[PDB]
């Protein structure tokens, strides 16, 4: 709905459906995926679970020297009707980082780690509890702006909301 | 002044999930064999200025018993041993030019023109340790040794070399290839721009077809490369194609990048290259090489499991 997004900063998976293919359509950098078959989402479809986007450039940790590079999906949850984003890091010769080393990445202006509901193995990640009054938040300063943004936007908001908590990780959105 | 051109090595990356399902099928399925494996690896053009694309396993590159715009399928082969000493008794060469022969048939065959995807094949070479959950591979990506090596004459930054009218029109034909799902994933292709500076995108096999007006032909190519000085890996076995099939002296070609993905022309790159002119294969050279050194990778995913 339009006023559960206005007033909650909520999503619906039929908007996050939308959204998704709206972000896949300006920034075709991120692509959808249907992830491990056993992990599947009935209530998603089997070709649209999340959306990923891999081989992003990170050259410096965020306390503002080495190239790090990072695969980062989102994902639906369904209890908060937000997305969230897990992030996987790479070595500056592409081996795979251990997971509590993305908190140098993390800017220290919560992330946890925990397993991925699509993937294998041990995934850092934004917590989503709080992003729904982030949105709202969000959407009431742009509202009396004069820009009435509708949900088919949510993940273009949403991205840039996370580039003040991941700044130097290189993914791509437009506004 | 002409120099000899020299390509920038392909690197690799094995997402966590492939060694999870390659685990999966070694105990539920093969048991003991150590019999080779066809698999599928996926790479794509440069997608950041600052860094360049990697040839990938995932997952789904394994057999299912696929290819969107950021996943091109590339034939591929994997020989998994049961020990570390039957993994070091492995014979690089002859599996190296095993596959390298693979492709070169490929060139001679009319199959590389029909399916050019079949160019950047590439070996694997592995030990997967299923008690301790470590893994010891190595990647090869087998590209022929031209007699005389290839000979580079220029090479500008794509959007120098193209006009205003003419960058404009590649890259809305570029798009537009990356755009339709039949064509996506098709990592060669010839670029033309006719005298009136119109830019059009056909198939490898339509070259006959492109000879017609006092137009330009370039051969593009996904690059993965990020490099300003230098063309990616992929363009080898390419030139190699090239030469096989017509025999061009001048070859001008045309490297293949992005940026917020979309078709990146500052960063995507004019060349012109200069080849000499019954034959067999060639060498073959491209085993991957870590922190600089011809050594295997391992990876220890005990703590993920």
């Amino acid at each position: 709905p339009h006023m559960a997004f206005k007033e909650k900063g909520v999503l619906s998976v039929s908007e996050f459906v939308l959204a998704g293919d709206n972000l896949v359509s300006k920034c075709p950098t991120w692509s959808w995926e249907s992830g491990d078959a056993s992990k599947r989402k009935p209530y998603l479809p089997s070709d649209k679970q999340f959306l990923i986007t891999r081989n992003v450039p990170c050259l410096r940790r965020a306390a503002s020297l080495r190239t790090r590079t990072y695969d980062l999906s989102i994902t639906y949850d369904k209890y908060y009707q937000t997305p969230r984003v897990w992030l996987t890091g790479y070595d500056e010769s592409r081996m795979l980082l251990q997971p509590e080393l993305v908190m140098e990445d993390v800017s220290q202006d919560t992330v946890t780690i925990e397993d991925h509901p699509h993937l294998p193995g041990k995934h850092a990640s934004v917590h989503p509890c709080r992003h729904g009054a982030v949105m709202k938040k969000i959407i009431d300063v742009l509202m009396s702006r004069g820009v009435e943004p509708e949900v088919d936007k949510y993940l273009f908001l949403f991205l840039k909301f996370m580039a003040s908590v991941i700044p130097t990780i290189e993914y791509d959105y437009t506004m | 002044p002409a120099i000899i051109l020299q390509f920038a090595p392909l690197n690799s990356s094995v997402d966590e999930g492939f060694w999870h399902s390659f685990s999966s099928l070694k105990l539920d399925k093969l048991g003991i064999d150590d019999s080779p494996i066809s698999i599928t690896g996926f790479y794509g053009p440069c997608g950041h200025p600052q860094v360049s694309n990697h040839l990938t396993l995932l997952s789904e590159s394994l057999p299912l018993d696929h290819g969107n715009r950021n996943k091109c399928p590339v034939p591929g082969i994997l020989y998994n041993t049961n020990t570390v000493e039957s993994f070091n008794k492995l014979d690089k060469q002859s599996l190296l030019k095993a596959e390298a022969n693979k492709i070169w048939e490929d060139i001679q065959s009319g199959k590389a023109l029909e399916d050019p995807s079949v160019l950047p094949r590439f070996l694997v070479i592995s030990f997967a340790d299923l008690k301790k959950w470590s893994f010891r591979y190595w990647f090869a990506f087998p590209a022929f040794v031209l007699d005389p090596p290839v000979s580079l004459i220029e090479l500008k930054p794509a959007s120098e070399y193209f006009s205003s009218e003419e960058a404009e029109s590649v890259s809305a034909a570029c798009n537009d290839w990356r755009d339709s799902d039949l064509t996506t994933d098709v990592p060669f292709f010839l670029v033309s721009v006719s005298s009136d500076s119109k830019a059009s995108i056909r198939h490898l096999k339509d070259l006959e077809a492109c000879q017609g007006d006092h137009q330009k032909l370039l051969f593009g190519f996904y690059d993965p490369c990020h490099l300003p000085s230098n063309p990616g890996w992929p363009l080898r076995n390419y030139l190699a194609l090239i030469r096989s099939r017509w025999n061009l002296e001048t070859v001008w070609f045309f490297c293949y990048r992005e940026s917020r993905g979309f078709a990146d022309l500052n960063l995507s790159l004019v060349g012109q290259a200069s080849i000499t002119l019954a034959e067999t294969v060639p060498n073959s050279v491209g085993w991957e090489l870590n922190k600089g050194k011809r050594v295997p990778r391992s990876i220890s995913l005990a703590n993920s499991m």
